[PDB]
Order: C-alpha cells, then structure tokens, then sequence
RNA sequence: GAAGCCAGAGGAAACUCUGGUGGAGGCUCGCAGCGGUUCUGACGUGCAAAUCGAUCGUCAAAUCUGAGCAUGGGGGCGAAA
RNA sequence: UCGUGCCCCGUGUGGCGAAAGGGAAGCCGGUUAAUAUUCCGGCACCUGGAUGUGGGUUUUGCGCGGCAACGCAACUGAACGCGGAGACGACGGCGGGGGCCCCGGGCAGAGUUCUCUUUUCUUCUUAACGGUCUAUCACCCUGGAAACAGUUUGUCUGGAGAUAGGGUUUAAUGGCCGGAAGAGCCCGACACUUCUGUCGGGUCCGGUGCGCUCUCGACGUCCCUUGAAAAUCCGCGGGAGGGAAUAAUUCUCACGCCAGGUCGUACUCAUAACCGCAGCAGGUCCCCAAGGUGAACAGCCUCUGGUUGAUAGAACAAUGUAGAUAAGGGAAGUCGGCAAAAUAGAUCCGUAACUUCGGGAAAAGGAUUGGCUCUAAGGGUUGGUAACAACCAACUUAGAACUGGUACGGACAGGGGGAAUCUGACUGUCUAAUUAAAACAUAGCAUUGCG
C-alpha cells in the first residue's frame, strides 16, 4: 500500500503542502483506490482526507516587548548594540526638525503674526540652526514681536 | 494546420473550427482538431473514425 | 468591457446585429441591477437602482435578442 | 497537545467513538439508555467509449516485448 | 442606545440532562467582565432563561459573540463537555450546542 | 502616416 | 534544454525510439546469435555526443 | 567626515574663531561574494589526480561574473611567475 | 483587355551574427496521473486585408474653440527634406505609488482553559483591458520686486520677469466605475452504495512607519572615463495631385467582416538528472526572500514550504581526531609565546611621540551596562494671546527612585595593546597544484625617434 501519489494529488487538490496533508488511515485501501483528482476530492468531501491547520506562530510576547518599549523598559546602556547614529540618525532629526521650523514658519506668514521680512529673517536663522524646537522658535518669534512692540512704542 | 483542416474535410467531410499541433517525443506530429458545435464527435467517431 | 450610461445607448446596443445575448444580474445587497448585453468586440453594461424601470426595459428589448436571469451559483 | 511542533486537528474532523462516549456520559452520571445515543448514532456509444477509456487506463495496448510469440510454452 | 439580543440554545443536552442551563447562567453572571474587571453586569448585561434549554443575552455595550463563544467554551471545559459538545454559530446572533458526529462501533 | 497604409487607402479608393 | 533545436529533437526522437530492448520472439529464430540489444542507451551512462 | 552652503562672535576689509549643514575619498570595521596568510591542523591506496575545519586578505573599486566574438604553437597572451 | 511600351528617381550597390541587447499584441478562474499566459469558460488586444453603416467635412471647398500654454470623435496631403522616439554611465540622500511586514475593531471557524487570558491563530481577495477625476517638473496670462523675496535635508531661482493670483499640460503600479461576484475563499445544514452533489450566510471598516523590496520623479557628485548601433514607428516643413451638391468625400472617428503560417514547450538545474571515469563533502549563471533579538539579508530560535537521505546494534581499553576544565607559580617551555588564554558591543572622561597637517586614533589609560515603577523633552490635522481648544500618533533621548546579584554586550556576537629597527610610498597583481614577497604594476620624473 502505497500512498506517495494519492498525498501529492490530495495537497495539489487541498492547496498545501504534502506535510498539511492527513490521510484517514483506517481507510488506506478507499485511498489506494482512490486514483484520480476527482476521487481526491470525493474524499475529502467525505472527510477521509484533511487539510490540518498551521503550526503555532504567536506575536504574543513580541507584543508586551513593544508596549514594555513604549514605556520605557529594556532600553538602558546594556541594551544597546549599535551607535547613536545607528539607532537614531542625527541627520534623520536635523530633516524632521528642519520640515517643522519651516511649517509653522509658512504657516506663521500665512496667518499674518509675522511679515516677509521677518520669516526671511527666521527661515535662515532656522537654517544656520539658531532653534532647537518649535516651542524654541515660537519664544523667539513672541520676543522679537514683544521687542519690537515696544520699539514701536518708544518711536 | 491549413493542409490538416483541408485533408479532414476531404476525407471525412469534417469542418474545424480550430486545430492544434504538437510533435511528439518519438518524431510524428499530433493534431487537436476542435469540431464546430453543429457536429457531433461522438457521432462522427462512432460512424467514421471507428473508435467506438 | 463598457458601461452604458444612457438608456436609448442601450436600446440602440441591443437593436444592433452583433447583439447574440443579454443578461440580468440581480444585486440585492447593493440594491442594483445590471444589463449586460454581449456584442462582437465589447461587453455593453447598463446599471440602474432597483425599479420597474428594470422591467419596462425587459420589456423595451427585442424579441429576437435571447435574454436570461443570471443565476445564484455559475455552475458548469 | 503537542502544540510545539504541530496543530492539533479539529474535533469537528475527527468520529468520536461511540463506546468511548458512552463511557465519558457514563463517568458523567446521565442515563443513556434512557436518553437513546442509539439512533442518533450513524453508521451506447457513450458506455462504450467509457468502457474503452477504462480498459485504456487498466490495461496497456501493446507489449512489444511479448507480441511476437503466442502459445504459452 | 443599541440593543443586542444574543441566544444560546442548548436545547438538546438540556432534555439529555447533561448541560446544567442553571450553572451556565449562574458562570456567565460571574465571569462576564465588562470595562475590564468582573461584576459589572448592572442594566447593560442582562442574562436571563426562557426555557427549552435557552439562554438571552441583552447587550448595550459591544459585548460580542466570539466572547460569548469563549466563555461557552470555557464552562464546556469546566463540565469536560469540550470534547464531546459543540457551539455552532447556526443563525445570526445565535449559538447551538450540539454533540459531535458519532459512528457506530 | 506609413507608406503602407496609404497605399491600402489609395488601393481602397482604386477598387 | 527546454529551448531545442528542431534537428536535435529529431535526433532525440531517434534515440527514444532506438531504446528498447530486443523482441523475444527474435531469440527463437533459426540461426539465431543475438541475445541481447549491445547497443542500448542510458540516460546516465554513455552521452548522445550530440 | 573633503568641497559647497547657513547662522553667530570678532576683525576697517581680507580674513579669524565657534556651532551647524553636507556627504567626497582607487578611506576604514565588517556580512554575502572573491581570494588563499597561518596551523608540528584533518585527510595521505582521501569525499577530492589539490578536498575539509578554524583563522586570515579584500569588500563601492585596478571589485566579482555570464553569453557572443578575437588572438592558434618555430604562434598567442602575459600588472612579468 | 494585358504578358509587349512609355517615363521618373538615381551617390552607395549583399548576407550571417544576441532564447540576457532593440522589439506589435493576453489576463483571470477552472481543469490532467503527467501540459498549460498554449486546453476549457469569460473578458480583451495587436497586425495584415477588404468593405459597408452611423457620424464628420464641403455650394466661404479640405473643422471648430481658447489671449495663450492648448483642447475636442473625425478634420486631404505625393516627391523631396527636418525632427523626435528607439537610445542608454556609476554613486548619494529626498519625495510619491504598488506589494510585503506591524497595530486596532467586527463576522465565522479552530486551539488553550489547574488558574489566568472580552484570549492566541486562521479567511476577509479583486487581473488584463477601458471610462472618468486627479497626480512632481515644465509652460502660458496679469503684474513689476531692495526694507530683496521665494525656497530644499542638501543653495539655487528671479527685470532674459520672481512672490502672488488664475490656468494648460508629460507622467498611475492613485480614488470611483465597468470587468465583477456570477469568480476565488471561509463557515453552516441536508442528500450521498456509487452516480453524484444540493441549499443558505459572509467576504467589512480603520491606522502606522529613518521598516524590506520594486518602480517613478526632482535634485546633487565624479571623470585627462562623458558612459552602443540598427530595424521599426510618429510628427512637422512643402504643396503635387484629388476634391461637392443627378450630392461628393484620399475622414489617422465609432461600430461592423475575414485571417494570423513554421519550430520549442515534459522533467532536473544539483550532497543523485550538468562536468569531474561514479548516485564524488569539489565546481557551475540568475529571480522571490516572513517573525523575534539586534545597527544589521551577522550568529541563535520560529512560521510557510521541504526533509528526517546519507550501513546498523552493543561496549566505553590504549593511542588518536574534535571540544573543554584545572590548585600554586606565570614563558622557568621552545630555535622561536607555535598553540591556547586574554581584549572585544554601546555611552561617557580622556588620548603621546611623529607628521606630507590630511592623519596617527577605536592611540594609550579609565567610569558604567540587569529588572521594575515613574518623570521630562523631541510632533501632526482642523477650527477666528490661536501664546487657545478638540482629535490623533510612533520611535528615540535624558533624568530619578526602588530592587536581585557569584554574573547584567549574562547565550550569540565581538580590537589584545605598546616601544623600536629593516623594508616597499600607498589601493592593486602574479608562479591553478610546495614560495604573496623588499617581486610586478602604479602615479610622478627623465630620455629617445617621427611633420
């Protein structure tokens, strides 16, 4: 009794591989006789041949892993393994703060709390890396405007 | 095909609507005639061709 | 395959020749329903909302053109 | 379970035997006799080119090997 | 706010006696949680028998099938039914348990 | 266009 | 190959049809001195040399 | 971390300094690949008429590589043994 | 009638050569024991050839509109010319799109269930071909800008016309629709000696990103290196001819008719289908590339998919091969520290002589690293001191307390360092199968011959 083609035709019938394939083996001589694709699926329509389901794969633990990581575990001095630079590229932030200053500058000018002089002025001193944040640029731009308040003020 | 399609309908009086060809791993050469649906191949291989 | 948005553009496909079959596919989940006339080179497709339109225009086909219901499973 | 290496295969695929259920309702305490697990229990042209695709299948055409002589001895 | 009717019939074993309809309302009272700990059944779980081996559900909030599902399942294996008893999704909100099929031997 | 194709038009027009 | 030459499998269609062994009614002829096909080929011991 | 560029502090200017930006180099650590330094290495009628293990050189290029073609022995080809 | 004659152009006049270059066009589902982008079903496309209908143009003969970029279903175009496509390097970052990976809710199914776990896992898909609305660059109109402005991660653009306002367009693997849910997939209930199936339900809604892969786009760098050709196709210049109302039409518009020949197609592509004398631990060109740890297609473990094949059983002598440990001393060993041990990731302090000023340099020498509970900082969208509200989001960085300890880069992974001398400038190359080197080559320098 061999079964080698009736396992290749059932996991070409069933769609999976030969090892997900299961063969009722108190019927062996039905599947013997079982010789074509059509008498394949009669079978597992009858329920003597059957697709077992996937070996376990979990993100269980990958999952705590995160939520622990977005809270701030595992990530002291002896859980490092590459450079600051390779973790966390300086350039990457540089890009990202660079995008930033430059958005609440158009949209400072688009607003009109400031005038195009003024966001020339910033745009390059945001260039020439003057600010280090946002709430950084948005203090200097409430001083210069408070500065030149008084200035118009005094004249 | 062309000289397939006119050797059927000269000798069995057989229109294709299609015919295949492939050449066999021993040399000679098969043809997959495809009758028009008017005709039946089961009739025509009973009376004919002989093939039961 | 072409949609047909006009009516008339669809009674004209289906007074046309080359018009072999029509089909009516019934979609109730969706509430549409679709005429599919089969011509020479393209699939001509009519939908509209479920009505008495659908009927009067069942009606407003040719005898000659042969149509059918679609069925629930497409069996061979 | 052998869940390490391997899934463990539906209940709904598998027959449950019927002594081993009657002996798991038995430890559990119910009649079964009483409650009947019995009988809800279960247990031409056409021909002819049929016939000649069968015995194309089963049997060869020829046996070159052996068509050239035909008396058994 | 939404209602939710949800029907868990256990009809079969209850005339076969084997499925305690009283101990499953009694288990689903104290392990239905909702926001998070036990016990806050209050007016927006309601459990309750109409008979026939029958039990319904009223759910205000998203409590779903799959959890009620869940929960069948784990009194099945509380009473060692799991391998013998089913819960089948026959209709839409509504859950049968029914044996699993038997060849005679 | 292509010398082809006219000469189709052309032979077309001619018949 | 799968891409082939039409002169290779011809020569091929040769070959394949050239492997056999010889009929058994061969070796009860009168005068008979062949026993055996001596010239029969395999896949995975002499090359075609084509 | 080279040119180029931005800002600030000076300096009459030229330029000086600081913080950035940038991403060059027949640059460098190192995986694949390519190669073949060392071991009283394994093996020595071997798995092998040159293989196996650890280790080592190089790794953005004078890097590796296929197919088609060219050069044919008193010849070719040779970062040259 | 034509097979016979008359002209016109004449500079030029062959073939072979790539299953990885250029190139006309097919996708999905199903089907066999073995073939399938080839069969079957559905739905298309390309080329060549004829030939009608509808529509278009025209008695202002060969269209109309927009200031323009240009648009529209058409909208004459011979010789002879012009142009484009074919048709093109390497590298670096950035942005868009598809696919993969990750997160959440919902339906159905499966598993766990001493206890816990509203739990963990699985299906939730949409092709070619078209319609429609959009998509960087660029271009057009108004206008004329220093108190220079716009603007990228990267400094370019602008009186040779910027910002701004309004538009036109190359470009889809973007949204919706047709294809097309009737398919595929998942679940359930009956029938079922076979023959064979039959009937229901669902196939949904969101998020995230220095993630992986492919592709597109705008940039930038390098060259004493500038990174194919041809077939084929198209537009233009030109105006030769042909052209209307017994209607005409030489319309690149839509629909309609016919045909598409020959040859290959199985299988392996390798610890058994090739070569090595073999079913040989060797050699042999490519495409796809999941999860966790981690900087990482490193090492280790796992999913899908494949194997469990390489003579077996028993015992544990010497000597071996491979892996290890060893008190005290620490190279006394040996020709010779051969071999092994020791160092190693990341953060911080700090780093000499020499030097071609570029390096040396990870010089050297030191302080730390687990777990848990917290705090703080770094953002986006929408909405008239908005310096405010609402909603949403993921990864880094710093600080503090508590706590286990023999050890905290807890396995894996992973520099020993320094003082000098000779030597070749360096990167690179060679004696396939005993020598990789002060050998060869190299840049630089010099000389020679040749108008």
């Amino acid at each position: 009794v061999n079964l080698r083609t009736q396992k290749r035709l059932a996991a070409s019938v069933l769609g999976c591989g030969e090892g997900k394939v299961w063969l009722d083996p108190n019927e062996v001589s039905e599947i013997s006789n079982a010789n074509s694709r059509q008498s394949i699926r009669k079978l597992v329509a009858d329920g003597l041949i059957i697709k077992k389901p996937v070996t376990m794969h979990s993100r269980s633990r990958a999952r705590e892993l995160n939520l622990a990581r977005r809270i701030g575990r595992h990530r002291g001095f002896g859980k490092r393994k590459g450079t600051a630079d390779a973790r966390m590229p300086q350039q990457v932030l540089w890009m990202r703060r660079q995008r930033v200053l430059r958005r609440l500058l158009v949209k400072y000018r688009a607003s009109g709390k400031i005038d195009k002089h003024l966001y020339h002025e910033l745009y390059h001193l945001a260039k020439g890396n003057t600010f280090k944040h946002k709430r950084a640029l948005v203090e200097h731009i409430h001083r210069a405007k408070a500065e030149k308040a008084r200035e118009r003020q005094i004249k | 095909k062309a000289q397939i399609k006119q050797a059927l309908k000269k000798l069995y009086d057989i229109d294709t609507v299609k015919i295949n060809t492939l050449i066999r791993p021993d040399g000679t050469k098969k043809a997959f005639a495809r009758l028009t649906p008017d005709v039946d191949a089961l009739d025509i291989a009973a009376t004919k061709l002989g093939l039961v | 395959p072409q949609e047909v948005s006009d009516i008339k553009k669809f009674i004209e496909i289906c007074r046309r020749k080359d018009a072999s079959s029509a089909r009516i596919k019934k979609n109730p989940k969706t509430q549409q329903i679709k005429f599919k006339v089969r011509c020479q080179r393209f699939l001509y497709t009519l939908v509209l909302k479920d009505s008495d339109k659908a009927e009067k225009l069942k009606q407003s086909l040719p005898p000659n053109l042969q149509i059918k219901d679609v069925p629930k499973r497409n069996k061979r | 379970k052998s869940l390490k290496n391997r899934a463990i295969i539906p209940r709904k695929a598998v027959k449950k035997p019927l002594s081993q259920l009657e002996d798991h309702l038995d430890q559990l305490g119910v009649d079964t006799e009483a409650i009947g697990l019995r009988a809800r229990a279960q247990t031409s042209a056409k021909e002819r080119l049929a016939r000649s695709r069968s015995r194309a299948r089963s049997v060869a055409a020829t046996n070159r090997l052996q068509d050239g002589v035909q008396g058994t001895t | 706010k939404v209602t939710k009717k949800f029907i868990i019939n256990a009809s079969q074993p209850a005339s076969d006696k084997i499925f305690d309809v009283s101990a499953f309302e009694k288990f689903l009272n104290e392990r239905i949680k909702v926001d998070g700990r036990v016990g806050n059944l209050g007016d927006v779980i309601k459990i309750s028998q109409i008979g026939d081996g029958k039990v319904e559900i009223i759910a205000h909030n998203d409590l779903s099938g799959r959890y009620l599902k869940y929960l069948t399942k784990k009194f099945l294996k509380k009473m060692q039914l799991r391998d013998w008893l089913r819960v089948v999704a026959t209709s839409k909100g509504v859950y049968e348990l029914k044996f699993y099929n038997i060849v005679n031997d | 266009m292509r010398a082809k194709w006219r000469k189709k038009r052309t032979r077309r027009l001619k018949r | 190959p799968s891409h082939k030459t039409f002169r290779i499998k011809q020569k091929l269609a040769k070959a394949q049809k050239q492997n056999r062994p010889i009929p058994q009614w061969i070796r009860l002829r009168t005068g008979n001195t062949i026993r055996y096909n001596a010239k029969r080929r395999h896949w995975r011991k002499t090359r075609l040399g084509l």
